């Protein structure tokens, strides 16, 4: 696949950092009371909530606070893109301002659709290229182009033919 | 008059109708069978509505609101319980019949019968039993026909046959078997079978160019603007989606075009959907084609015109006032040239000479139906002006609106009136080359080459005034025919007298001008009309400039080194060869245009400009009127690399690169300003529209409707983030719903009409002040000039009559409502509806070439020998040729002309 | 087009008042009698599909009411027939009435169906035998069962 | 006489008194579907008809509403004063068990009310949220500064030419906010906050973090002498997007409001917006809504005494909320004239199961809360007020009711008829602290659950939409096989239902007070005003008046004793 | 375990198809019109026998809220809330599906409907007075009265 900007322990270094995630989930709105340390310990930061203009820097200065490396969880329709809300007080998407690693849909998503991305988050860092040390090699991080989920489940959603009637519990 | 509605009361006109009466007063009555424009005739049962004799009366009396008048001291109730029972069993016996096609229906969310089936409140079915079914039929490629739908309210035979004046629509059958639709499958024939779309409450007639690229009507983005395919400027409504001009639906305007257009302006919008079309500046370099941006395309265009000595520009009549103004002080006023020839201009000077100077009124196109004699010299109107034909067939059924009021017969009452006026009509007396649409109203039809028309027009003038030149050679059956003429238009109280420039000669336009003041002189309420041939033919004359020859004349000599063409072909207009010579010759040609025309291979730079539906700018009337078009869509929202700007835009930029070196994109209402500075007669052109700081209480005027979807995803396959919306800084609307588009919003420019409660064509009636009136706060649209205190002389310069000269053949004019205009022929659908290219021949002047029909003839014009087929005319006069104006390779310059070695090929 | 009478109403003189007072009107003056044989369902059913196809199709109420009332009949004639039938024979008759439609044939066409159902009613009765029912299940969907 | 139709309430004998009071000439009754009587006041006459009700004999004690509307694009204003905006004041009775609205018309430009700040003082953040969403400035107020957008906002957001959409993101006046956050407590003036004696070389300020809101401190030592919440952080423009979504399309977003409530949030505008409509729906949609609000109670009552102080309960709730209507938390099930589909077959044994397995976590929870001693010695009084402070702040629910006033919506104003259903209102004494309102959450939730017993026990058997015209949308097999059904159907989810020109009221006892919504219709498919009145706002508003000279612990349990979230704050 | 769902779930969102094994979108944009996000874009084409399809059908999932109000809108019972909820990505650009991700081979939750012998619009294999509670074409010229 290809990547966008001495071997065997590179690899051990992304499966520590894989099994090894300490989550900072901001709470922002309803997602997080569905899905229900400090930002200097966290390497992952999740978003789940709308994002208004007046705590837009709130969300910008706490990941500014937290230390490479580092990635994004943007869950639910409002973190994705601004939701339901294009309107004046809402930031349409978190990804105007800080970059996201992965993205939820779903208005609030499931807390196992949140476990589902902590898997994808894993499959990523894991197949990803990170300079080893701050004096010694190329200090640049190169994410992989993943396959795209819908295009990787694509067999077996289109081979659905039958669901239960809504008539039932 | 006073009536009392539900015990409120109201002042009405007394010679209304109920329903229209309580339709302006802004009451809701559920009516199919009435419309404004035809009447009202009591088929659909639907408008019920309860009569009391008096104040004091419970019980009442079920009737019709469309068949009884509005007279004074009447009392109704709409909101009676047995009439609203009554209203709810009518749309349910609609229903019975009706097909489960709403999702593929076209007319759904635009549909009558939706809105009156909800209004009633009927959702809840009861009858069991089967619906009756229909065959349908192929009605062309503009109509077509779904009879399911049908609810026999008859809009349609009585618009398309006692309106309009068609004979190929009808109504078939009996009891519940009533069929509309044509005897059998064909092309609808009428011009005007368009407006059935419209005037259809269902989905039976619809719109197929629509239809093919189908999208429902709140997801569109409108805009006002003007019909650009011919001179008349019927308001229009284009509407799009996804980037792509999706349809034209009729703007109300009470004083043009009130509710039809022609099939014209209908359907041949599809020019501006072609994949040709410049979307980027391209600079021809060695053999290369390097695409441009906008910046480096006026740096470079500044950086040659610098260079050059001195810089010609040809405007367009299909260009706007403010592009065609723009051009002009780009190169400067004595070296602009009118894209339009010698001849051409002269005549369109002379027209716009009689109509500003000839102190006799030019009546609005709505106000042609209230005159009471029709005088059409050289003009073929119906597929030329083809909305004056149409009200021209109004005012001739006036006379037996006359007589029907003369026995106390309400206006409305249109059967009873068309009972009384069997026959009876109006004179029409209409003169051409040939034949007419006009020909089965007229009262006669004179078939004689220009010249004898023009002299036609010379002698009733001087039979009517006595100081007018006479005429010296008329025959007695012919001198009959002119006395005949002559009682008519003296007994007239209000005649109208109508040419234009499109026969192609100025002897015409001074015939008529001359029975016009011979009739003004006389005490008559005289009107003229001048029909020209392109949307801004008129203001095109206005602004002036030497003709097409003398710019050909300056490139060829050499004094000029560079020529800036805005939106001309120049090939309509001149000679191709002497064109392609004048250009090969210049070594800098700019072409500013928004469609692929043949002269961009000489091409050193082209500028993509922008079409009218991704333009503002104003354009004038045949009538003097100036009237604004509002851009209906950014290019640019869809693919990012489209730089399509306005040509005014781009030529002020160009000039603003020449002096100062950088570019200025400037705003519509200073170029506007810049016109009303500089050309004193133009200056009406401010008042046309308001200018981009108007507001209707702090908000813009909206493009689309409230429930325009997709917001969020119809760019989303290009790119996830939603885009900025486009900002328009050039007119009061906003390419959004974020705006005003409220029916009593203090404005006259209406993208759209939309009621809540009334999503069909039919929300009009929310935006006038009377239902059929006018807008309810004035229509768009400002008349440049007043009539002249003091009128003209008359011309003596009467010409001689035809004599066929051998080898010579005088070229007669053949236009065609589909194909003569330029763009709306590169549409297309047109080219299914073109007729084959005929050469039309007299049957003594096909007997000496021993040509039959069919058989295939060359003649050579200009050097070019070109091939066409034979075709009969037995009106046509010997010594003449009939050739179809504006086809391809047929110049319209070449009316007139004579022709050279016509021979069997 | 006239309205059916009865026994009760043959010693009535020939009269337009006379009989317009008893519920009919005089018309043509040429009287047809109907036996015990015939039944006045059947003979509705014969009326109405007569004025429903000599219909000229002008005016929805007779052109689009004639034919729901002759299909209606011929249910009740063919014992198909279903509750709300009579109730919709008595609108269409109240809704055909002069004034209502653009011409006098429609309140002709009602007439016998009026003074048929007021004077037979027991035969329009027992043509209704089956529930009403014009809405089919579909499979995943749960009906709102109106009471 | 249906409970829909048109009133003008002239027999209301506060009509007769203000009539005889100021004269016949000095209002103006307008006949509105509110339920209300709604009478236009004089500008110059607003404080004298305040304080004249506040003196009647059953005086009209508590502001429950007050708030703006931009009157100038309103065409049906028939019978109503010239106004380019109004302010419209509802005051409520509890004696009486009356309520009346007064409606002062402005001008454009001139734009200023008197303030109502000193007959009730949550006049407050209501005049602050008037004034910073439509630019009306209110004459002798404190501190009239914007309460939901920040300072440095340009427009008021509710006026009709302010656009709703979200403009383009600047990442500029993205850095500009963050360095303004970088050094606000660098450079905090104590007058833009409306504190005092800003720096006794004592007093120094705090600045804080159910909802994320920063409030800030005054401290003396350890002792708060004075405290505003900074709110607006969670701002999502409900109401603005209720003027662009039709009538249907709207019900979703009355969902996300009290994210814990969903249903208990729909119904208070469905059931105004079929006000509207005049839609009297059957037996079988009251208690449907009535079941799925008080599933929706007994999960937010026990997330409360849960974070007051737990899973297994709320996971029972939403497995059947989840199989009755698809969704968990934003079910967006409610319809205008019904609910989206029919109870599915095997909600009696989901509901049987849930209502034989909750009493022992009745049981469970009394002995956790009610006898723990260190949690009767923690809670109890703290922060506690009586009837005059609940009044006098707007306080409803059960704060309200801890204060003892007997007032519940669903017993004093019934709706969706509550009055089928025999269930008691549990009152306190007169303290109201946080030990009585966990007791009085307790109690509201054992008889929720006899509500739902009563609801399995004899669920009418029916229509679940209404049989009216206005339905939307209509019954689905009715769409899919009718033709006239089908066009009802079309028409009302694309151009939206037409709801003729009004103005309804529904107020509601939703799951921590009284939430009410106040629609304008202009007579188009979108609401021309959709008014929201939370309990949460005038319980945050409630709480610098309770805490001055208290410590930051105890602000930390005041705010975990009042049951209140931030959407539900801002909306 | 694997995770129950109600068949009544609001989740991804598919289009199926009719008994006969056609897609049962035909285009009407009741959903996208319907939906209170905007996040449904779609454009009707037209087969050689008259069908009506989308020609494209796309969803913006990282806008969209599973409220089901498509669903609801539909006429044709096309497009379906299934209860599945993975659905998360690493691009927001894959997030928005297309018609070759949405079109599943079979008809849902509705099994038997098809809109298209309710509608009397003439398609392959159904002519003018095929459909249900439909009569046959009485032709103008016939001779019956
Ligand atoms: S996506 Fe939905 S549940 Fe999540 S924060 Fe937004 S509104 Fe709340
Ligand atoms: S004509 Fe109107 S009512 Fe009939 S199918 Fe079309 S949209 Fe529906
Ligand atoms: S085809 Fe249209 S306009 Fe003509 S009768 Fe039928 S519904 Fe009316
Ligand atoms: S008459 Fe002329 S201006 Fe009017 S619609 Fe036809 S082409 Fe356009
Ligand atoms: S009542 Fe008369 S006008 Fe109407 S459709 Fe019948 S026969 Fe024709
Ligand atoms: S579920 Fe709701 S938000 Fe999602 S596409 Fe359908 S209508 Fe739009
Ligand atoms: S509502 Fe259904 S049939 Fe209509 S466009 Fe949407 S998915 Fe297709
Ligand atoms: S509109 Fe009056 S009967 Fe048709
Ligand atoms: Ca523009």
């Amino acid at each position: 696949m290809d990547y966008t900007l001495m071997g065997k322990l590179n690899d051990m270094v992304n499966w520590g950092r894989k099994n090894s995630i300490w989550p900072y989930n901001f709470g922002l709105s309803c997602c997080y009371v569905e899905m229900v340390a400090s930002p200097r310990q966290a390497d992952l930061m999740v978003v789940a909530g709308t994002c208004f203009t007046k705590m837009a820097p709130v969300i910008q200065r706490l990941y500014d606070q937290m230390l490479e490396p580092k990635w994004v969880i943007s869950m639910g329709a409002c973190a994705n893109s601004g939701g339901m809300y294009d309107i004046y007080s809402v930031v349409q998407g978190v990804d105007k301002f800080i970059p996201v690693d992965v993205y939820i849909p779903g208005c609030p998503p499931r807390p196992e659709a949140y476990m589902q991305a902590l898997m994808l988050l894993q499959e990523s860092i894991g197949k990803e290229r990170r300079p080893l040390s701050w004096v010694v090699g190329d200090q640049g991080v190169y994410r992989a182009n993943m396959q795209s989920e819908r295009e990787r489940k694509r067999g077996e959603r289109i081979a659905v033919t039958n669901l239960r009637t809504p008539d039932e519990i | 008059a006073t009536i009392h509605v539900d015990g409120k009361e109201y002042e009405v006109n007394g010679a209304d109708n109920l329903l229209e009466a309580c339709l302006s007063l802004g009451l809701d009555i559920p009516y199919f069978c009435w419309h404004p424009a035809l009447g009202s005739v009591g088929a659909c049962r639907q408008c019920a509505v309860k009569q009391y004799q008096n104040a004091e009366d419970t019980r009442g009396r079920l009737v019709m609101s469309c068949m009884t008048p509005a007279s004074d001291g009447t009392f109704i109730s709409i909101d009676d319980e047995e009439a609203k029972q009554f209203r709810e069993s009518v749309v349910e016996w609609l229903m019975t019949n009706h097909p489960h096609d709403c999702p593929v229906c076209e007319e759904g969310g635009n549909c009558h019968l939706q809105d009156m089936t909800v209004m009633t409140g009927h959702s809840f079915r009861r009858y069991r039993f089967t619906k009756r079914t229909h065959r349908n039929q192929d009605l062309g490629p503009f109509i077509s026909h779904e009879m399911n739908r049908c609810i026999a309210c008859y809009r349609c035979v009585r618009y398309y046959k006692d309106y309009a004046g068609g004979t190929d629509l009808g109504v078939y059958g009996a009891h519940d078997n009533v069929y509309f639709g044509r005897p059998e499958d064909g092309t609808l024939e009428s011009e005007f079978s368009g407006n059935l779309v419209e005037i259809c409450p269902t989905g039976v007639f619809t719109d197929k160019t629509h239809s093919e690229r189908y999208n429902r009507k709140w997801d569109m983005q409108f805009a006002p603007s003007i019909c650009q395919q011919c001179s008349i400027g019927c308001n229009i409504s284009p509407g799009e989606r996804y980037g792509e001009l999706r349809r034209i639906e009729n703007r109300y305007n009470g004083t043009v075009n009130h509710y039809f257009l022609c099939d014209r302006g209908r359907f041949g919008y599809g020019y501006v959907n072609l994949k040709d079309r410049p979307r980027q500046p391209v600079q021809r370099r060695g053999d290369d084609f390097i695409t441009l941006n906008a910046e480096q395309a006026m740096q470079g265009a500044a950086d040659i015109l610098r260079q050059s000595k001195k810089v010609i520009g040809i405007g367009s009549p299909r260009a706007s006032v403010e592009s065609n103004f723009a051009l002009r002080e780009l190169v400067g006023e004595e070296n602009f040239y009118t894209g339009i020839a010698h001849g051409e201009q002269e005549r369109l000077q002379l027209a716009l000479k009689v109509l500003r100077e000839g102190g006799i009124y030019t009546p609005a196109l709505r106000e042609i139906e209230s005159y009471d004699a029709v005088l059409v010299l050289g003009e073929d109107v119906t597929q030329t002006g083809a909305r004056v034909a149409l009200a021209v067939r109004q005012a001739v059924k006036g006379k037996a609106r006359e007589m029907a009021a003369a026995q106390k017969v309400a206006d409305w009452q249109i059967a009873a009136i068309l009972n009384i006026g069997q026959r009876a009509k109006h004179p029409l007396f209409v003169t051409n080359v040939d034949d007419t649409r006009l020909d089965d109203i007229a009262a006669w039809t004179y078939r004689a080459p220009v010249e004898d028309q023009a002299r036609l027009g010379f002698a009733i003038a001087h039979a009517l005034d006595n100081s007018a030149p006479a005429v010296d050679g008329i025959e007695p059956e012919l001198q009959s025919k002119i006395d005949v003429i002559v009682q008519a238009l003296a007994g007239a109280k209000k005649p109208l007298i109508i040419s234009g420039t499109n026969a192609g000669s100025l002897e015409v336009i001074q015939a008529a001008a001359n029975v016009a003041k011979a009739l003004k002189g006389r005490g008559a309420d005289v009107g003229i009309t001048m029909i020209a041939r392109s949307v801004n033919s008129m203001g095109l004359g206005i602004m002036g400039g030497g003709s097409l020859e003398e710019a050909l004349t300056e490139l060829e000599t050499g004094r000029a080194d560079a020529v800036v063409v805005l939106e001309n072909d120049l090939h309509r207009h001149a000679s191709a060869t002497r064109v392609n010579a004048a250009l090969a010759k210049a070594p800098l040609v700019m072409v500013v245009d928004h469609q692929r025309t043949a002269i961009m291979e000489n091409a050193h730079l082209v500028l993509s400009a922008a079409s009218f539906a991704e333009s503002d700018g104003t354009v004038i009337n045949n009538e003097g009127r100036a009237q604004r078009f509002f851009q209906v869509y950014d290019p640019a929202y869809y693919d990012s690399k489209t730089v399509m700007l306005e040509s005014w835009r781009w030529l002020h930029s160009l000039h603003s690169t020449l002096l100062s070196r950088e570019v200025d994109w400037t705003q519509l209402d200073h170029v506007i300003d810049a016109v009303v500075a500089k050309i004193p007669e133009l200056a009406g052109i401010k008042d046309a529209a308001p200018d981009a700081t108007f507001r209707i209480r702090g908000q813009k005027l909206a493009r689309e409707p409230h429930r325009y979807s997709g917001r969020t995803a119809m760019r989303a396959n290009i790119s996830v983030h939603e885009p900025r919306q486009p900002q328009d800084i050039d007119t009061m609307f906003t390419f959004s719903m974020e705006g005003n588009n409220q029916p009593t919003a203090h404005r006259s420019q209406v993208p759209f009409a939309w009621a809540p409660g009334w999503n069909s064509p039919q929300a009009w009636n929310k935006f006038q002040d009377e239902v059929g009136g006018k807008l309810r706060f004035g229509d768009p649209g400002v008349r440049l000039f007043e009539t002249s205190e003091n009128g003209l002389d008359y011309f003596t310069s009467v010409p001689a009559r035809f004599q066929p000269q051998d080898g010579k053949w005088r070229i007669a004019p053949y236009y065609h409502l589909f194909g003569s205009d330029e763009l709306s022929q590169r549409a297309p659908v047109f080219q299914s509806r073109m007729p084959q290219p005929y050469i039309k021949l007299n049957p003594a002047d096909a007997a000496k070439l021993g040509v039959n029909a069919g058989t295939r003839v060359s003649f050579s014009y200009d050097g070019n020998t070109v091939t066409l087929p034979v075709e009969i005319a037995e009106g046509l006069t010997a010594g003449q040729v009939g050739l179809p104006m504006g086809m391809s390779g047929i110049a319209p310059v070449l009316a007139g002309a004579h022709l050279e070695d016509l021979k069997e090929a | 087009g006239t309205d059916f009478l009865t026994e009760a109403h043959l010693d009535l003189p020939m009269e337009f008042e006379s009989i317009g007072k008893a519920g009919s009107r005089l018309g043509t003056a040429l009287a047809m009698a109907v036996d015990h044989e015939i039944n006045m369902v059947s003979l509705v059913r014969n009326l109405e599909e007569f004025f429903a196809r000599e219909s000229c199709g002008w005016c929805t109420p007779c052109r689009d009411g004639l034919p729901w009332s002759v299909k209606i009949l011929r249910a009740l004639e063919r014992g198909e027939g279903q509750p709300g039938d009579i109730e919709t024979l008595e609108q269409l008759c109240r809704f055909l009435g002069p004034g209502k439609t653009f011409c006098a044939h429609a309140p002709g066409a009602v007439e016998p169906l009026q003074s048929a159902i007021k004077y037979f009613r027991e035969e329009f009765e027992a043509g209704i035998k089956q529930p009403f029912s014009n809405t089919h299940l579909i499979n995943g969907i749960q009906p709102n069962l109106l009471k | 006489e249906p409970a829909w139709q048109t009133r003008d309430h002239l027999d209301d004998p506060v009509i007769g008194e203000l009539r005889n009071r100021f004269g016949p000439d000095a209002f103006t009754v307008q006949a509105t579907r509110t339920g209300v009587p709604v009478v236009w006041i004089k500008r110059e006459q607003l404080l004298e008809v305040g304080d004249f009700l506040k003196k009647l004999p059953k005086p009209y004690v508590m502001l429950f509403d007050l708030h703006g509307m931009d009157e100038r694009l309103r065409t049906h204003r028939e019978g109503l004063p010239a106004a380019d905006f109004s302010v419209f004041y509802h005051l409520i009775s509890i004696d009486r068990n009356r309520d009346i609205m007064l409606k002062v018309a402005l001008a454009e430009n001139d734009l200023h009310v008197p303030t109502f700040t000193k007959l009730f003082p949550n006049a407050n953040w209501y005049e602050r949220e008037t004034w910073d969403l439509f630019g009306i400035t209110f004459d002798g107020h404190p501190n009239l500064r914007r309460i939901m957008m920040p300072q440095t906002w340009k427009g008021h957001p509710l006026r009709k030419d302010y656009p709703a959409r979200a403009t383009e993101f600047s990442p500029f006046e993205l850095t500009k906010a963050k360095q303004d956050l970088e050094m606000e407590a660098l450079t905090f003036k104590p007058e833009e906050w409306g504190m005092k004696r800003g720096t006794n070389e004592d007093f120094m300020f705090l600045n804080l973090g159910h909802g994320a809101f920063r409030i800030v401190l005054q401290l003396d030592g350890e002792e708060i002498v004075d405290c505003v919440p900074d709110i607006g952080y969670h701002h999502r423009g409900a109401e603005k997007m209720g003027e662009r979504q039709s009538w249907h399309s709207y019900i979703p977003y009355t969902d996300r409001i009290e994210y814990l409530g969903g249903c208990v949030n729909e119904m208070p505008y469905v059931l105004a917006v079929e006000k509207l409509a005049g839609i009297t729906v059957p037996d079988r949609v009251n208690v449907i809504r009535v079941m799925l609000s008080e599933l929706f109670r007994i999960n937010s009552h026990l997330l409360y005494i849960s974070t007051f102080i737990a899973f297994t309960d709320r996971q029972k709730i939403y497995d059947l909320v989840e199989a009755i209507t698809g969704f968990r938390m934003h079910p967006a099930w409610f319809r205008i004239g019904g609910v989206a589909h029919d109870l599915p077959r095997g909600w009696d044994r989901l509901l049987r199961e849930f209502l034989d397995w909750m009493p022992k976590r009745l049981a469970s929870y009394e002995k956790a809360a009610l006898q723990n001693t260190i949690l009767k010695g923690r809670s109890q009084g703290v922060a506690a007020y009586g009837a005059k402070e609940a009044l006098e702040w707007g306080t409803t629910g059960a704060g309200l009711r801890a204060t003892g006033i007997d007032f519940d919506v669903r017993k004093a104003r019934p709706y969706s008829g509550y009055e089928n259903f025999d269930f008691e209102i549990p009152v306190g004494g007169g303290v109201s602290d946080c030990y009585t309102r966990v007791m009085l959450k307790v109690e509201e939730l054992r008889q929720s659950l006899r509500i739902l017993e009563q609801c399995l026990n004899n669920m009418p058997e029916g229509p679940f939409k209404a049989d009216h015209p206005l339905t939307t949308p209509p019954p689905k097999e009715r769409t899919l096989q009718h033709i006239e059904t089908l066009i009802t159907h079309f028409l009302q989810v694309s151009w939206g239902p037409v709801m003729p020109a009004n103005e309804s009221f529904q107020m509601i006892e939703a799951t921590k007070g009284i939430n009410s919504y106040y629609l304008t219709s202009d007579g188009s498919t979108m609401s021309y005003r959709t008014r929201i009145r939370t309990p949460s706002y005038a319980h945050l508003q409630q709480i610098p008046a309770a805490i001055r000279g208290s410590l930051v612990s105890d602000l930390i349990v005041y705010l975990g004793s009042i049951d209140f979230v931030m959407s539900d704050v801002d909306r | 375990e694997p995770v129950y769902l109600p068949p009544r779930y609001r989740g991804r969102i598919v289009l199926t198809r009719d008994p006969d094994g056609e897609e049962r979108c035909v285009a009407c944009n009741l959903c996208a019109v319907a939906c209170p996000v905007g996040c449904i874009s779609l454009q009707k084409a037209e087969t050689k026998d008259g069908r009506w399809y989308p020609e494209f059908f796309r969803i913006n999932f990282s806008r969209c809220i599973f409220c089901g109000l498509c669903e609801e809108a539909c006429p044709t019972t096309a497009i379906q809330l299934t209860p599945d909820f993975e659905m998360g990505e690493y691009k927001r650009q894959d997030l928005v599906y297309e018609k070759e991700d949405l079109l599943i081979s079979g008809p849902g939750k509705y099994p038997e409907y098809n809109f298209y012998r309710m509608a009397g619009m003439a398609i392959d294999g159904k002519d003018k007075g095929e459909a249900e509670n439909e009569a046959k074409p009485i032709d103008v010229k016939s001779l019956l009265p």
